[PDB]
């Protein structure tokens, strides 16, 4: 579909016109990054075992 | 072969 | 719906109507299916069942009403018991203010990600109306200081009028 | 480019200046032309939600495209001989940007070996 | 205030009327509890402070100095209670007995009403402090620290009591509420300017500022390490409490005669930042960082800004609790060891797997790291002094440079590295010390989740 | 933007290829690449220089994984100049490098080529700094020059580690872990250019001549660099060349920047401001 | 206490191959250039003259100083190299071991058993090591660092707990 | 890895021995101090310890090199240098 | 194990690349101490190396073999189509 | 242990008091050397040649050996500029002034050509993006009421 | 020949190029030669109380001991005011103290005179 | 199962506290899920009243 999301949750303060609140803004950058990232450090940590063994 | 392994006391 | 559409306007959902056209199944709706009967409807079960739990027994609340005052502006000089009045009511007004400034930045932030690319465009109207907001407020409240209080806030004013009361006799020249 | 060749290594009233030109009045050259018309008005765009700088006169070529990319979801081997049209009309839409280029440098001949005419003797 | 009051002072015979070894347990859960009732006054109505009497008032810029006192109480109760055990029952019971003496006047100071009792309990915490320097401080130099320590916020504090007592006779009333709301204009005559000079004086040595601020270095060295946090942790924050109280009256003074005091701090962060960057002693260390984070409140406080001034009192407080603690990390090391140097004791990460975490997360919230409240402190000042000046954020900009270099310098020299061949007297950590460490850091992550109810009155 | 990412993609570049450790000779090639993507998101490039931070993610990933293989395999030595004949030592581990390697440098309708010479192309027929522009296209060249003196020093030739031989890849872990991100940079060029709607306008009619210089400097830095490394099996002597003391050295950067800075610093906190 | 003018010439002849290495590198290149310079070092063997050898190895270092590799191959297990004291932060020095507790002890009971024993040798041959090393200590101080060995019988030579004890170069 | 012992490092340290040419095959013993008995230069022992070196792939020190002269040297050498306990 | 030690006459100067070091030396005068060491290293499997090419096209042989069968099949398909 | 005279002291102005300051420093009237007292206040803290710990013979056994210094040794007054993974004065195989003078020749010589890169630009042979609608005045962030400028694009 | 080394403070001449060491002076022969029995000395004393079953506690340095009072108190002590400590002492002081108010107050007064004006864009800045 | 109570213990509990704060708690204040607007194209129909968009008319009609 497309579709890009924010998900703004718990107000953190509201500064007084700020209004800092934990929000996760996701978009194309986002979500195509997501599954790169866990992919290779998926793929690292299943190496990791293999290289880092003994410490 | 198993040997012994010295390290700082970890139970306190 | 808790909030309202008046302060909050939400323009309508303009949603599609999926049409394809190809032989293989669409992955995103069955994963959406299977969703629906392992997440959603294990959640709205307990959260119905919750709800009428509280619906048992409905405590209430209220909003308090501050009436007005007379403000700053008839306080007698050096009049403290008058003067406290006024100062508190001013910051009343000052924080449900900085509440004003507040709506509508959230209703400003809320076009730019609705609109997707088209933000330049689609809301120009919401852009010039916090401009409005924001010049306002800049007349308001900025640079009283971090003691600010209500006779700072009235010498800015007295300030401004002076100002342009010189600016109208500069006009009639 | 031949042109960046003779710009700074050669002359400098011959070879176009991207910063400067359009230099000359359109109708100028050739009496009457066409005028470049979107066949969509202002609101497709907008609602397909086209980026700013994929809003050209090629969008037309454009806006089908991601339809036939959700209509044949998710299939990405369709969507090619759309894409073909489009890519196409980024031929005839370049290929104008070049023919105007050379335009403006034969105007620039236009230009200076004419004034050089009526100059060393009127 | 009287519920706070009151226990403390009565807890002063229960000390006193203790048994041989109860005096620890029965002074430290007390304490505990009077930390508790101190937490029913984090609430701060609307716009209004919790004025309960003429005598005492309290508002959102005291609520959280309060707390951190009496939060405080144990924690010199908790460190002290190793060097202290090998003496006689009354010189341990009198020791307790000076730091409930102090808090009592801190909690009275930081909830007075009028700044003549603002100003008579500011200077009073001297006498307990500079005794307890001095009794049973470990060192040589102390007898010449306690001498530097006294005169040098006296010697500002004489020319604020004159200051305090020409504004009762020429204005009136002197308490912080009458003041705020008759303020006046200040004039820019040269008389102005001196008693400008005089209210501010008192607060600025207090705080340090930088030049004056080199009793520091010799206090907090050799103090005892019960002394030592409480100097670091509130009594650097009392000069700044009274900071923004006392600037109600110099306005508009403050905006030409701050120059020399902004570019004194703007300037000494970057110099005593520094200073930091190389230290042969661990307490000096910390001593002069502690001079870098209090420069950055006086910055904060005398650009006199909204943003500004919740920035101060977050990064006021957020630095007591850190720097507090990072001098027990340092008690615990030359405890092993007999020493202060740097270099002499290293790669203690070996040997003590768990400290090596406490003096990590340390320096991390030392170092400003977001979300900790270090960070929502420093970058407030950034930006309330970059709308004042877009030139301070190339100093102070650059001090977050050069306090992670030699922040993580300590950890690297002391933690990290190899163990030290020839030290061998270096026990396993007493869960006493493991605790003490948790007193400190799990509040102040945990109070990052409500920024709220640290920002102060301007938030 | 256009001045760092052509500056970061060469002087890094060109001080990788004169290195004598996988470690720090695909980390150099990583910050050669980092330069590389500052380039295209300069000249209005934002998503495409996106593309290429997936892209990289693949193939450089396996890189550092391949080359943490050999390295504790052959008993935690990383020096290039003494591993030697691993080609058929480590079949999978010499397959996923020249995998790995020739989706960096380009090989069309591999993972590299949907992401990087469309940046070269893109930055060809743009209005940008004419002198950027030659910086990309000689650290495009000289991508394939590292890029040969890893498999030709490592893989290819006679081996040289200590006599007691403990090659070994047999570990499930190694060779899944590595098949995982192999089929990765197969056909993940493909999946997401295919797949990720346009957001970028096209660039179709451009003369043939420099359509092709990223094939063409890839493959023209392939020859020289094959050719000045075999030089080295040349029997005869290699003098020391002053500017391989340069580009050996790091480029110059850290010997001068991280020992003149710091000690005037540190100085001055002594001498001045503590004493 | 003096490097003779041998020891020099031997400590350039092995830093000079080493360097060598990394520019070499292949084998066939090594055995070549190294018998040039093992032949071109054994040419000046009857220079007789040791002013002459100084004046040999005069242009001979900084000739090396030319020639030095910007990246010389060191080796891991060495200073310099890749795996220099990485395996350290794990060998805990033995004293540590005192401090442990009861339930940590009774875990390995023959080995603390054993350690009690070395314990005691320890503590019986102080005694003995510190008389031996006094008895035959050269007047003015300790002249060299070196150590006098185990003279008579039964006696531990001095100083030898912490060099013995040593934690291992692997500990794990 | 398993760990090198005594008769690993002997049989490799008289390998590479063996291997270098004017050693004499039969002359090999472990308790064979070079030159006064295989007649070898001051400037060969400074390069057979590289093959020593190569043979275990850690660094011998100039110090302990110029000490270390016997194939039986060499071997007690190598085993303590790298924990070496059987 | 015990892991058997290979036995020493394997490796002689023959064969080896560093035959072509041998006559150098001999005819600059001296001998080369120590060849039959390095022998193993360019002998054995250890020997005929892959050309830097060579490695790049490795799987090409069946990997074309793959190409031909896949083009054919869709070749035929598609046309018939 | 120590006492309080062996703590540093003043300058060592006679001959004699430099030997007694060099005997309580551990040293030798030979190698010993205050630094120069241009009213600083070093002392008589003797000034040593600055050597990183770097720069001491690694395979040497110290009884520090992880900054290489043994005990009793009086170390450098400069010792946290000089310590291992502070700043290092490792001699480097080519000159300082060579060292200098090719890092800042290669970054002023990139910085030039950048900026005459940035006088005579590249580009193809190729000329404006025709953009259509009044260059799309309205979506660029223009106001409606404020009709756009008359913009047009032809063909040929 | 290629170019020598020169050395610097920061790049120091290594004892390899040294021509101090070339020429073993008899007079350097006893100078280099009580290195060792200082060191000895030293050395002899540390495993000693290093190696000794009584010790439990940390052996104190002497060294380390006068390095920190050397690099501190004891510093003022030896302070003789003189005008290279004068001019060092205003350079790096009010020096830097005055550039940084004339650089800000500048600044500041150009900042508000844009303000005074109306020269400057605040018309979204409200946070203050 | 090993796998199994590993999805039930840290995907199908974690996505139910999940979903549930996002659908009733979070949600229930305005503004806080905000999502670009459903993007369609000349030609389909849309739901919320039934409409269609039209067909985009006709092209100049070239080819390559
Ligand atoms: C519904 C509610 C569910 C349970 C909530 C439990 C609490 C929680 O997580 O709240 C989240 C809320 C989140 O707020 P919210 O706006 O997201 O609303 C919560 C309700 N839901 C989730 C449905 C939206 O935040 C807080 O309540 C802030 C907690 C801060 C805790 C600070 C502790 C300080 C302790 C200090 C000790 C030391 C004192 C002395 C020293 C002082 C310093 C010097
Ligand atoms: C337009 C298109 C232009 C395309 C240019 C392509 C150039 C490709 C690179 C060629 C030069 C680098 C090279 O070949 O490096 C490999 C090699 C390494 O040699 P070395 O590091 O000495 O190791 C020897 C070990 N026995 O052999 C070497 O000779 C290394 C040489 C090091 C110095 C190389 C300097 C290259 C400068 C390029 C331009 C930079 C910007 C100006
Ligand atoms: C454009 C460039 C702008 C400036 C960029 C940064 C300049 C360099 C800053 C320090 C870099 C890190 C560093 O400290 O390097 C020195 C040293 C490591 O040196 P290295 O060559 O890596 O050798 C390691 C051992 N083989 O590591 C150490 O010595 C670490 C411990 C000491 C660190 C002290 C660092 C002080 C830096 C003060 C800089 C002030 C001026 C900055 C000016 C630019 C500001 C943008
Ligand atoms: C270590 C030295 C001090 C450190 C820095 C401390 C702060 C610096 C300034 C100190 C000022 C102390 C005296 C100020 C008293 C209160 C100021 C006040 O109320 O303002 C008056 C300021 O008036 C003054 O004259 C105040 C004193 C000015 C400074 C002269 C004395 C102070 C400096 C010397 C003594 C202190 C230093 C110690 C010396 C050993 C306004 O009165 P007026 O002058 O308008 O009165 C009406 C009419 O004009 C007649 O007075
Ligand atoms: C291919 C390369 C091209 C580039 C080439 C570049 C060559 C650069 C190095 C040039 C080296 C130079 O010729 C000679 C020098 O440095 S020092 C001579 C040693 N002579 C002495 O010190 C006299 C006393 N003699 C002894 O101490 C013993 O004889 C000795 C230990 C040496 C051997 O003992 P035994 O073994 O015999
Ligand atoms: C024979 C083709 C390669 C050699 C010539 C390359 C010329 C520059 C190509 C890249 C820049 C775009 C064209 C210009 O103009």
């Amino acid at each position: 579909t497309g579709q890009e999301m924010i998900i703004s949750n718990w107000h953190w303060m509201t500064l007084q016109t700020v209004e800092l609140s934990l929000s996760f803004k996701m978009d194309y950058f986002s979500v195509m990054f997501i599954p790169v990232a866990l992919f290779v450090t998926w793929s690292i940590m299943e190496f990791s075992m293999w290289y880092m063994h003994s410490d | 072969k198993r040997l012994f392994i010295i390290k700082p006391s970890g139970f306190y | 719906d808790s909030w309202d559409k008046d302060v909050y306007p939400e323009p309508p959902r303009r949603t599609p109507a999926p049409a394809p056209q190809t032989s293989l199944p669409n992955p995103v709706t069955y994963l959406t299916k299977i969703f629906d009967l392992l997440v959603d409807r294990p959640v709205t079960l307990a959260r119905e069942f919750i709800e009428q739990q509280h619906a048992k027994n409905r405590y209430y609340y209220y909003h308090r009403e501050f009436r007005r005052v007379p403000d700053i502006t008839e306080c007698e000089e050096k009049d403290i018991l008058c003067m406290f009045e006024a100062e508190m009511q001013w910051r009343r007004d000052y924080k449900v203010d900085q509440e004003i400034v507040n709506i509508i930045q959230e209703r400003l932030k809320a076009c730019q990600q609705r609109e997707g690319e088209s933000y330049r465009q689609n809301c120009a109207k919401e852009l010039e109306q916090f401009t409005q907001v924001s010049k306002a407020f800049q007349d308001r409240y900025s640079d009283l200081g971090a003691h600010y209080s209500a006779r700072k806030c009235l010498a800015k004013q007295k300030q401004r009028m002076l100002a342009e009361r010189k600016a109208a006799k500069e006009a009639a020249a | 480019g031949a042109h960046l060749a003779r710009r700074y290594l050669g002359d400098a009233s011959k070879e176009p200046d991207p910063l400067r030109m359009p230099t000359f009045p359109p109708d100028y050259g050739f009496p009457e032309r066409k005028e470049r018309e979107m066949v969509a008005t202002q609101q497709e765009m907008n609602d397909a939600q086209l980026m700013l700088q994929q809003r050209d006169y090629c969008a037309h070529y454009l806006i089908q495209l991601l339809k036939c990319k959700r209509d044949s979801f998710p299939n990405f081997l369709a969507c090619k001989h759309e894409q073909h049209d489009w890519d196409y009309c980024e031929h005839l839409d370049y290929v104008k940007r070049m023919k105007e280029f050379e335009r403006e440098r034969r105007l620039l001949q236009r230009k200076k070996r004419r004034e050089q005419r009526e100059a060393e003797m009127a | 205030m009287l519920k706070i009051i009151i226990p403390t002072t009565m807890l002063l015979p229960m000390t006193w009327m203790s048994k041989h070894n109860m005096i620890w347990i029965n002074a430290t859960v007390h304490s505990l509890l009077i930390s508790l009732i101190s937490l029913s006054l984090l609430n701060q109505l609307g716009e209004n402070s919790l004025n309960f009497s003429l005598t005492f008032f309290s508002d959102s810029l005291s609520a959280p100095l309060l707390v951190l006192t009496t939060w405080l109480l144990p924690l010199m109760l908790m460190a002290s209670q190793s060097h202290l055990s090998k003496e006689t029952t009354t010189r341990k019971k009198l020791y307790i007995t000076m730091l409930i003496l102090l808090q009592l006047f801190l909690i009275m100071t930081f909830t007075a009403t009028e700044l003549i009792l603002f100003y008579i309990l500011f200077e009073a915490t001297l006498v307990p402090t500079l005794i307890i320097i001095t009794r049973w401080g470990n060192q040589t130099e102390r007898l010449n620290a306690g001498l530097y320590f006294l005169f040098y916020t006296l010697a500002g504090s004489l020319p604020l009591l004159v200051a305090l007592v020409y504004i009762q006779n020429t204005t009136g009333s002197l308490n912080f509420l009458i003041i705020h709301y008759w303020s006046h204009p200040l004039s820019n005559s040269w008389s102005n300017i001196f008693m400008w000079l005089a209210c501010i004086m008192a607060f600025m040595v207090k705080m340090p500022l930088y030049g004056l601020h080199l009793w520091l270095p010799k206090a907090h060295v050799e103090a005892p390490i019960a002394g030592s946090m409480v100097l670091a942790a509130v009594l650097l924050k009392l000069g700044g409490y009274g900071m923004m109280r006392i600037t109600t009256i110099l306005n508009p003074l403050t905006n030409y005669m701050a120059y020399p005091f902004l570019m004194l701090s703007m300037w000494g962060m970057i110099m005593t930042s520094s200073i930091c960057l190389r230290q042969t002693d661990l307490k000096s260390l910390i001593a002069y960082s502690s001079v870098s984070h209090m420069a950055l409140v006086i910055v904060a406080i005398m650009i006199q800004t909204p943003w500004s001034f919740m920035g101060a009192t977050a990064l006021m407080i957020a630095h007591g609790l850190t720097s507090s603690m990072l001098f027990c990390l340092a008690n615990t090391n030359y405890e092993r060891v007999h020493s202060r140097t740097m270099i002499l004791a290293r790669g203690l990460q070996t040997l003590l797997p768990l400290m090596a975490t406490w003096w990590l997360m340390a320096s991390l919230t030392n170092l400003a790291l977001p979300p900790s409240i270090n960070l929502i402190g420093e970058l407030f000042i950034i930006t309330a002094s970059f709308s004042w000046s877009n030139i301070t954020i190339i100093l102070m900009g650059m001090n977050m440079m050069i306090t992670a270099l030699y922040s993580l310098y300590m950890l690297i020299t002391t933690q990290r590295g190899k163990y030290t061949h020839h030290i061998n007297n270096i026990k396993a950590s007493f869960t006493r010390e493991n605790a003490l460490m948790a007193l400190h850091i799990l509040p102040l992550l945990l109070l990052t989740l409500n920024p709220k109810m640290i920002l102060g009155p301007l938030y | 933007t256009l001045c760092l990412g052509a500056i970061t993609t060469l002087f890094t570049a060109l001080c990788a290829i004169t290195q004598n450790d996988i470690k720090k000779i695909v980390a150099f090639s990583t910050s050669s690449q980092l330069g590389l993507m500052m380039v295209t998101i300069g000249i209005n490039q934002p998503h495409l220089a996106f593309l290429h931070i997936c892209m990289h993610a693949f193939f450089k990933a396996m890189l550092f994984m391949c080359s943490g293989s050999i390295i504790h395999s052959l008993n935690d030595e990383q020096d290039i100049r003494k591993m030697g004949g691993l080609y058929k030592a480590m079949p999978f581990t010499t397959t996923a490098l020249i995998i790995g390697s020739l989706a960096l440098t380009g090989m069309p309708y591999l993972t590299g080529f949907y992401s990087k010479d469309l940046i070269i192309e893109a930055v060809n027929m743009s209005y940008t700094n004419a002198w950027a522009l030659l910086m990309t296209l000689i650290a495009t060249s000289l991508t394939a020059a590292y890029s040969t003196r890893i498999i030709f020093f490592a893989f290819l030739g006679k081996p040289r580690f200590p006599p007691l031989v403990l090659i070994n890849e047999n570990n499930p872990l190694l060779i899944n872990s590595i098949k995982r991100l192999l089929i990765g940079s197969i056909f993940a060029g493909f999946i997401i250019s295919n797949n990720i709607p346009p957001m970028t306008v096209p660039n179709t009619t451009m003369p043939l001549y420099m359509k092709m210089t990223a094939l063409i400097v890839t493959i023209m830095g392939f020859m020289l660099a094959l050719e000045l490394n075999n030089t080295t099996y040349y029997l005869k002597f290699k003098y020391p060349s002053q500017t391989y003391k340069f580009s050996n050295m790091l480029g110059y950067y850290p010997s001068i920047m991280h020992r003149l800075p710091t000690y005037h610093n540190l100085s001055m906190s002594q001498k001045s401001a503590s004493s | 206490a003096y490097l003779t003018h041998q020891q020099k010439v031997l400590r350039l002849y092995k830093r000079a191959l080493r360097h060598l290495e990394s520019w070499c590198v292949h084998r066939d290149k090594y055995r070549y250039f190294a018998c040039l310079m093992r032949a071109r070092f054994d040419e000046h063997k009857n220079e007789k003259d040791m002013v002459k050898a100084t004046q040999l190895l005069r242009q001979a270092e900084e000739e090396f100083w030319y020639g030095q590799h910007p990246q010389p191959y060191i080796f891991p297990e060495s200073p310099g190299g890749t795996s220099y004291e990485r395996y350290e932060c794990y060998k805990v020095p033995e004293w540590c071991l005192d401090d442990w507790h009861p339930s940590e002890k009774a875990m390995y009971p023959d080995y603390f058993a054993k350690r009690e024993q070395w314990k005691r040798l320890r503590r019986e041959s102080w005694e003995r090591e510190v008389k031996q090393l006094q008895e035959e200590t050269p007047p003015g101080g300790p002249r060299t660092e070196a150590l006098p060995p185990a003279r008579k019988e039964g006696d531990l030579p001095p100083l030898w707990w912490h060099i013995v004890t040593r934690p291992r170069e692997r500990p794990m | 890895a398993p760990p090198l012992t005594l008769e690993a490092i002997k049989d490799r340290v008289l390998y590479v021995l063996k291997l270098y040419d004017k050693i004499d095959p039969e002359k090999l013993s472990v308790n064979s101090h070079f030159m006064k008995d295989l007649g070898l230069d001051s400037l060969d022992q400074v390069e057979i310890i590289m093959a020593m070196e190569d043979e275990f792939g850690f660094e011998i020190p100039d110090i302990d090199a110029e000490k270390l002269m016997c194939p039986q040297e060499i071997v007690d050498y190598i085993a303590d240098k790298k924990d070496v306990y059987e | 194990s015990k892991m058997e030690l290979p036995d020493y006459k394997q490796w002689k100067i023959e064969g080896t690349p560093l035959e072509t070091v041998q006559e150098k030396l001999a005819a600059r005068g001296l001998r080369d101490p120590w060849g039959r060491n390095e022998a193993w290293r360019y002998s054995g499997g250890f020997a005929n190396n892959v050309s830097f090419v060579g490695a790049l096209l490795k799987g090409f042989k069946w990997g074309f073999a793959a190409f031909v069968v896949a083009v054919g099949a869709e070749y035929y398909l598609e046309s018939q189509n | 242990h120590v006492t309080k005279d062996m703590f540093p002291g003043p300058y060592p102005k006679t001959p004699e008091e430099r030997a007694a300051a060099a005997k309580k420093y551990n040293m030798r009237v030979e190698d010993y050397e205050p630094y120069p007292d241009d009213g600083m206040g070093y002392g008589d803290y003797p000034k040593l040649p600055d050597r990183s710990q770097q720069e001491r013979d690694p395979w040497y056994d110290w009884d520090h050996p992880d900054l290489r210094l043994n005990w009793g040794e009086p170390i450098h007054w400069d010792l946290d500029m000089y310590i291992r993974n502070r700043v290092d004065t490792s001699p480097t195989p080519v000159s300082w002034n060579t060292m200098c003078k090719h890092l800042s020749g290669f970054v002023a010589f990139m910085l030039f050509m950048f900026w005459v890169g940035e006088i005579y630009p590249s580009y193809q042979p190729v000329g404006p993006k025709q953009y259509p609608y009044n260059d799309l005045y309205l979506e660029r962030g223009g106001d409606p009421t404020k009709e756009p400028e008359p913009v047009v694009h032809y063909e040929i | 020949s290629f170019p020598k080394y020169k050395p610097s403070r920061l790049a120091t001449l290594p004892a390899t190029l040294d021509p101090a060491e070339y020429d073993i002076s008899p007079e350097t022969r006893k100078a280099q030669a009580e290195r060792l029995a200082i060191r000895s000395r030293l050395k002899r004393e540390y495993l000693l109380q290093y190696n000794d079953p009584n010790r439990l506690g940390v052996i104190e340095d002497p060294a380390l001991i006068r390095w920190t009072y050397a690099r501190s108190a004891n510093i003022y002590p030896n302070f003789r005011p003189t005008p290279k400590t004068s001019l060092l002492g205003a350079l790096f002081g009010i020096g830097p103290l005055f550039f940084w108010y004339y650089v800000f107050k500048t600044d500041r007064d150009k900042k508000e005179k844009l303000i005074q004006e109306g020269k400057l864009d605040q018309t979204f800045n409200i946070s203050y | 199962y090993r796998h199994s109570i590993f999805a039930v213990t840290h995907v199908l509990i974690p996505v139910w506290i999940i979903h549930y704060y996002l659908k009733y708690h979070v949600t229930a204040k305005p503004y806080t899920v905000v999502e670009r607007k459903p993007r369609i194209f000349p030609g389909d129909t849309i739901l919320e009243t039934g409409e269609v968009i039209p067909l985009m008319k006709e092209f100049p009609d070239q080819h390559h």
